[PDB]
RNA sequence: GUCUACGGCCAUACCACCCUGAACGCGCCCGAUCUCGUCUGAUCUCGGAAGCUAAGCAGGGUCGGGCCUGGUUAGUACUUGGAUGGGAGACCGCCUGGGAAUACCGGGUGCUGUAGGCUU
RNA sequence: CAGGGAGGACAGAAACCUCCCGUGGAGCAGAAGGGCAAAAGCUCGCUUGAUCUUGAUUUUCAGUACGAAUACAGACCGUGAA
RNA sequence: CAAAGUUUCCCUCAGGAUAGCUGGCGCUCUCCGCAGUUUUAUCCGGUAAAGCGAAUGAUUAGAGGUCUUGGGGCCGAAACGAUCUCAACCUAUUCUCAAACUUUAAAUGGGUAAGAAGCCCGGCUCGCUGGUGUGGAGCCGGGCGUGGAAUGCGAGUGCCUAG
RNA sequence: AGCAUG
RNA sequence: GAGCAGAGUGGCGCAGGAGCGUGCUGGGCCCAUAACCCAGAGGCGAUGGAUCGAAACCAUCCUCUGCUACCA
């Protein structure tokens, strides 16, 4: 029995998280961030989908957990079971108060916590999805219904980077054989010319 | 309403900066201060003897005692609607020398000695500075090359 | 019945209808507060400088 | 080779911890002074433990070091006792070691019963010359990375000079 | 594992101590606490004799603190005294009491206030302090900078301040960490103060070792049996010193030498050295790996 | 060129490992009679000069970590004053001025005062 | 110093002894913040400046008082070689 | 001519005293000084922003290691002899944060200075300080006006005082 | 003096 | 909702250096059961902290019990 998230959606209160001043906070309704198929290598899962934000609002762990069902639920459908890899970029650590009536008033009026929303701004990322290339417009459809989930504008963006990386696709390829970048699972590890060489014979041996 | 402690919203203030904890350089006790020198007050976390109240940290005043360990400072404070210039003892550490007096000074040496100079010869020699004068005609060379087309890029989203 | 707490809406404006004024100085200030040595040795100066007045004259 | 690189004992550390205070700590303080030639110190016990028997800032346990001619002498006696046998994991990966004894007797000190049994805690450091600046004043240093004793060079200083025996395990 | 400790944030974080706090040469409480001049002084310089025993000398110095770097006034060394006799035994409690002599001595000499003030001729081991005569110049004051010397009864520092003050400087001390004060009983003679000056503890050392075994004798003493001074001469030499001292204190500089220019280190290598450096490590790593 | 004594600014000086040190010096090093202090002459204090650069120490090195100073990030973020500007709002744009910080990419790796030496 | 690593008869996950690393990650009576490493912490030795006195100044501020604090000055003392 | 609902104290909160805002009466000068402003120098700060490959406190995810421990076990009486392992642990990375976190760090802003009360010479006093008529301070005499950034403006000072 | 039951 | 009291052997209770009566188990007396007699076993609501040391001290919680929640 909560209140209508227009109660909650703006960014009203300064950023107060769950620390040794406030405590008794329930837990987030979102406890798992990454699905799908998350030991896959970075080589095998170019594409990469974003839910880009259009408003500085506030965004509710239940509403997280509703969109991130309905993207599995979807990719799964379409895309195979382990062809795609869904991350939610969003962990909420701002706590809202309730003051709870039923007559004190507005003596002594300060909320208990109630639970945990995320303060989004503008341009940043809400859900990613890593998939193969030809899964374009089954990303885009998972991610348009995932919109209706949550307040306010949204609006999907398709990235120019190399799965979840911050590496360019075009030159991935080139700059993974001319051995700048390591291969470490999910992402990539690069390698700077200015550590000892011994390091570099060890790569290049 | 908040408490009236003599240290209260000092935290960052009277903190010393990042690596710089520890003994105190020797340099600042061997300044020496003559009386109607002008001094910047700075209060320094390490030392709790003559440490200034946190309302003069930040301002400039003038010595007129010198003591053993500390100097006694005539300061201006400015309550309500009214500006006094109070009296505070403070010690060696809290104490820096301003160089604001110290460019005016070099500045009056150089006046006298210009005016001694260029006297005996008879010209006329600017001694007050004037504002920034606005910029005097010139030319701009273009010699070859012609200035390249600057037209605003084309939007696209990169994030 | 609660009423206004604390403010300085006007204050700003009644202070600078008279004036901020900068202290009162004097080309001579007081030697109160200083070194009390330091004071009876320049009172004994100054009440001995008259014993060498014939040689300041010439 | 260089001489000021000899390995050499810089001390020997001897112990027994009795456990609790009174007679039986000042027997055990006689047994080892009698062995060394020179007064022990007592130690005190830091914390609390109600299982241990044992109470804050309570004496428990007597230690003595010894240094030179006295502590080789010592140390010839302790391995003797021991027929010259260690183990690998007996020395320490700085370059000391050391091993007990259950029995104080077999030393080569009279039984006198008005003292009785104890067993000792034998612990010798090697050491190089040059290692006092690491503990002297006015200019302290480190001691250097190759001037260091390592476990290898412990261990086969220990089998070339009391030409010993080292039994891995 | 373990958990590194030394690691970027530690070293990113780490704060170091004063330069000679680092290389252990100086103390700053004690600096702070005896170079300070007070601040209704005006900069009237403080003055500070620092003893430091070395391993072959003894160093002393007259010295006042200056924001660009302590300023040395006088400087006096032991390796100096075999010009005036003394040729072995350059570290001990007689040296020490003949460096710090000759260092007042140099001082009055360079001052001028010489002729006057001077101190004791005839050294008798208790307390003295030079008291400042009325019309002429007052009497040279200074303070005892023992650095991080363990300032025990008996120490080589006391003997050079007692040195000092037979020299005539006025520095503020009490005889009871002379040698000769006896803590159990505290009271304090100076015939045993006398007899370290002299260096009788050391003579009377040599009697009792060679009387006992040669071989330890000649080991213990080799440059004094080859500068062939007994345990009979040292009072008279000793005596011989200080006269010599107050006689001729002043000090004459070695004179300059041509210089051939000839460095003995190794100059930093350059940019483009190291750079070349390692694009043949590079290139040579590659051949290798391809042959 | 370089060291010692006392320092100033307190990492461009720190930390890890490796190489070299002519002469002086600083050191390690040899002993406890004396002064002095310990369970222990290990530390401290004292008396020395058989030996040694092994260590401290100094100079150099590492596509070194750190530190310092630049570029990029970027006229981006943020922000003074303005409009009868847009937008249901949340917020955003323009005018008038100022203007940053990571990641990433280069360069550098103690200066210096007083006194005293060595470099026949 | 917190802590960690490697060793030693009973002894162990935890008793005591030894070496190494250790920028404070400990402690400083109490709440929090600041400050502190040959110290402001720990251990020793001596002690009673927690004593007598007139003024000046700071903090709240009306530039009133109490409380608290700062820099001196005059006695008499402690401590340290200083 | 022209306000205030503001500071401190009161068994005070529908009231007072007190400072502030106001008026009146003047007086000391004028026909250098001051400024709700800028400029030039110089200090001051920890907000916005930013950071977590940096401290503290939260925090998602895969990787590479190892015997440091525990387990599922199996080969073996067994064995740090060994197999997969699940793990914690260590090492480089990675996603997301902080009114009571921070290495960094603005815009706006807060002091001081821009001379005659300033400089430069000569000498006397001191019971303070003193290696040294050393240091500092105070006194007498003399000499230097291109009043040493812009802009604007007559200033100062004392009583009484209502709301 | 206490002493129920099958 | 505010104040407040109380959680401990199977059940009811005492309480700064883990126990009572009853229950339970073994053996006795009796033909046998209880009563009676001799012995024994059995465990501080949770977390964190002050303390040389706490079940007892200090905070936060998990339950449960009671008292008020008036005036129109
Ligand atoms: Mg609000
Ligand atoms: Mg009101
Ligand atoms: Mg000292
Ligand atoms: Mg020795
Ligand atoms: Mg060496
Ligand atoms: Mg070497
Ligand atoms: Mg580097
Ligand atoms: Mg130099
Ligand atoms: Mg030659
Ligand atoms: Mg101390
Ligand atoms: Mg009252
Ligand atoms: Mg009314
Ligand atoms: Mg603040
Ligand atoms: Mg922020």
């Amino acid at each position: 029995g909560r209140r209508p998230a227009r109660c909650y959606r703006y960014c009203k209160n300064k950023p107060y998280p769950k620390s040794r001043f406030c405590r008794g906070v329930p837990d987030a309704k979102i406890r798992i961030f990454d699905l799908g198929r998350k030991k896959a290598k970075v080589d095998e899962f170019p594409l990469c989908g974003h839910m880009v934000s259009d408003e500085y609002e506030q965004l509710s762990s239940e509403a997280l957990e509703a969109a991130r069902i309905c993207a599995n639920k979807y990719m799964v459908k379409s895309c195979g079971k382990d062809g795609f890899h869904i991350r939610v970029r969003l962990h909420p650590f701002h706590v809202i108060r309730i003051n709870k009536m039923l007559q004190t008033g507005m003596r002594g009026a300060f909320g208990k916590p109630q639970g945990t929303v995320a303060r989004v701004h503008i341009g940043q990322v809400i859900m990613s999805i890593r998939t193969k290339l030809q899964n374009k417009e089954h990303v885009v459809e998972a991610l348009r219904r995932a919109k209706f989930k949550f307040p306010g504008r949204q609006k999907i963006h398709i990235s120019k980077k190399w799965g979840f990386t911050k590496f360019n696709a075009d030159e991935f390829e080139d700059m993974v054989a001319e051995k700048r970048l390591i291969p470490d699972g999910c992402g990539v590890k690069y390698i700077p010319n200015r550590g000892p060489l011994d390091k570099w014979r060890a790569l290049h041996s | 309403t908040n408490t009236k402690g003599k240290r209260r919203g000092t935290r960052y203030m009277f903190s010393r900066p990042f690596r710089k904890h520890g003994v105190v350089p020797l340099a600042t006790y061997m300044r020496i201060y003559k009386k109607g020198d002008i001094v910047d007050i700075k209060g320094m976390g390490t030392v709790q003897k003559g440490m200034p109240h946190k309302c003069y940290h930040g301002k400039t005043g003038r010595v007129y005692n010198v003591t053993q360990h500390a100097v006694g400072i005539v300061v201006n404070k400015q309550v309500k609607g009214k500006i006094l210039a109070k009296r505070i003892n403070v010690r060696i550490e809290h104490i820096k020398h301003s160089k604001s007096r110290d460019s005016f000074l070099k500045r009056v040496k150089e006046n006298d000695q210009k005016k001694k100079e260029a006297k005996e010869k008879g010209t006329w020699v600017q001694l007050k500075r004037q504002p920034a004068p606005p910029r005097e005609a010139h030319f701009v060379r273009t010699n070859g090359k012609e200035p390249e087309l600057l037209e605003p890029i084309p939007y696209e989203f990169m994030a | 019945a609660k009423s206004k707490n604390h403010t300085t809406h006007n204050q700003s404006r009644k202070w600078h209808r008279n004036g901020i004024k900068k202290p009162r100085s004097q080309r001579y200030e007081s030697l109160k507060g200083v070194d009390p040595k330091f004071l009876r040795n320049m009172r004994f100066a100054k009440k001995h400088n008259k014993k060498g007045l014939k040689k300041m004259q010439a | 080779e260089n001489p000021m690189r000899e390995l050499r004992i810089r001390k020997l550390c001897l112990n027994i911890c009795v456990g609790e205070s009174g007679d039986r700590l000042t027997r055990a303080a006689k047994v080892l002074e009698q062995l060394t030639g020179q007064t022990p110190v007592f130690s005190k016990a830091r914390y609390t433990v109600r299982s241990f028997g044992i109470r804050r800032n309570e004496k428990i346990a007597v230690h003595c070091t010894v240094r030179g001619a006295k502590a080789e002498e010592i140390l010839e006696k302790g391995l003797k006792v021991r027929e010259y046998e260690l183990r690998k994991n007996n020395f320490s990966d700085t370059g000391n070691f050391g091993f007990g004894i259950q029995e104080h007797i077999d030393l080569g000190i009279k039984y006198d019963p008005s003292i009785g049994i104890y067993g000792l805690d034998f612990y010798v450091v090697l050491g190089r010359p040059g290692f006092s600046i690491a503990d002297k004043k006015r200019r302290t240093g480190c001691i250097g990375a190759k001037h260091r004793i390592s476990k290898e060079e412990a261990m086969r200083w220990f089998q070339q000079k009391y030409d010993g025996i080292i039994l891995p395990g | 594992f373990v958990k590194v400790v030394k690691n970027k944030a530690y070293f990113k974080r780490y704060q170091v101590k004063f330069r000679r706090r680092r290389e252990g040469k100086t103390d700053y409480y004690a600096r702070k606490r005896l170079v300070i001049q007070d601040k209704n002084k005006y900069n009237t310089p403080k003055y500070r004799m620092i003893v430091r025993v070395t391993n072959r000398d003894i160093i002393c110095q007259i010295a006042y603190a200056r924001i660009e770097g302590d300023m040395i006034v006088c400087a006096a060394y032991a390796h100096e005294l075999p010009k005036y006799g003394v040729k072995v035994g350059l570290t001990n409690y007689a040296a020490a009491y003949c460096t710090g002599l000759l260092l007042a001595r140099r001082l009055l000499n360079r001052f001028g206030m010489d002729k006057i003030y001077e101190g004791q001729v005839e050294v008798t081991g208790d307390e003295y302090n030079v008291e400042s005569i009325d019309g002429q110049p007052g009497a040279f004051t200074c303070y005892l900078d023992a650095g991080l010397a363990r300032t025990t009864t008996g120490n080589k520092v006391f003997g050079a301040l007692k040195g000092a003050v037979d020299g005539g400087l006025s520095i503020p001390h009490s005889t009871k960490r002379f040698p000769g004060y006896d803590s159990e009983s505290k009271e304090f003679n100076a015939e045993v103060h006398r007899k370290h000056i002299m260096g009788q503890n050391v003579a009377d050392y040599m009697r009792y070792l060679m009387e006992e075994d040669e071989d330890a004798y000649k080991k213990q003493f080799s440059q004094y049996i080859k500068n062939n001074v007994t345990p009979d001469m040292m009072e008279e030499m000793y005596k011989k010193a200080h006269a010599a001292i107050r006689e001729n204190p002043v000090y004459e500089k070695k004179p300059k030498r041509e210089v051939k220019k000839k460095r003995w280190n190794r100059p930093k290598m350059s940019l483009a050295q190291k750079k070349d450096r390692v694009a043949q490590k590079k290139a040579s790593f590659l051949r290798a790996q391809e042959r």
